């Protein structure tokens, strides 16, 4: 595992061509998640 | 020391997390290559994840990054997917959960977008699709997604493709 930039805690993924992408973010320590629900799902198929 | 609750589809925590769920699915550049064709979920279950030790290990730090950044965690939830999920609950995140060639770096990956971390659930590019067929975007097989609490802290802005 990498570290964080320096006197940064985690990077931010800003989406500058994708017009409708949301951001994605990176941590670089496992103690700065807590994984709190699990979600059980299926893709649906489009009709 | 991990146990899990199911949440009742009549809760309005059920109903809160499947909209977080719902809401940010997204087209993706792949056409749907990763992570299958789609535009809604079947939700199946929801689960709280209960550990005492993680959840411990998590405000600790939460507490540190905190009184690193004038006492703002910056905190959110986002979603994770992963083939060790299983461990993940069980152990907590660590160095094994890291996307070593990530284009930011070898780190644990978030996505505000449900279906950019559906991508991520049968391996890095959907590996070879579901176990039992083989498909990256089989309708049939269960799977499953985190919904995390996340600390960002201070965090470095990458504009990016
Ligand atoms: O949910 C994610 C999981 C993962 C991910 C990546 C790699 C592994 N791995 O190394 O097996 C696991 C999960 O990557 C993402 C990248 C961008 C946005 C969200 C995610
Ligand atoms: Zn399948």
């Amino acid at each position: 595992m990498a570290h964080s930039p320096p006197g940064h805690h985690s990077v931010t993924g800003r989406p500058s061509v994708n017009g409708l992408a949301l951001a994605e973010y990176v941590i670089y320590r496992g103690e700065q998640a807590y994984p709190e629900y699990l979600i059980t799902y299926q893709i649906m198929r489009p009709e | 020391g991990t146990i899990l609750i199911d949440l009742s589809p009549d809760d309005k925590e059920f109903q809160s997390v499947e909209e977080e769920m719902q809401s940010t699915v997204r087209e993706h550049r792949d056409g749907g290559h990763a992570g299958g064709i789609f535009n809604r979920y079947n939700i199946l279950k929801i689960q709280k994840v209960c550990n005492k030790k993680l959840w411990e290990r998590y405000t600790h730090r939460r507490k540190e990054v905190s009184e690193e950044n004038h006492n703002h965690a910056n905190e959110r939830m986002l979603f994770h997917g992963s083939p060790f999920v299983n461990a993940i609950i069980h152990k907590g995140f660590d160095e094994r959960h890291a996307y070593i060639g990530g284009m930011f770096g070898a780190g644990i990956y978030f996505a505000e977008n449900s279906s950019k971390s559906n991508q991520y659930v049968y391996g890095i590019g959907g590996g070879t699709g579901c176990p039992v067929h083989k498909d990256r975007s089989c309708y049939i097989c269960h799977r499953q997604l985190l919904f995390c609490r996340v600390t960002l802290g201070k965090s470095f802005l990458q504009f990016s493709a």
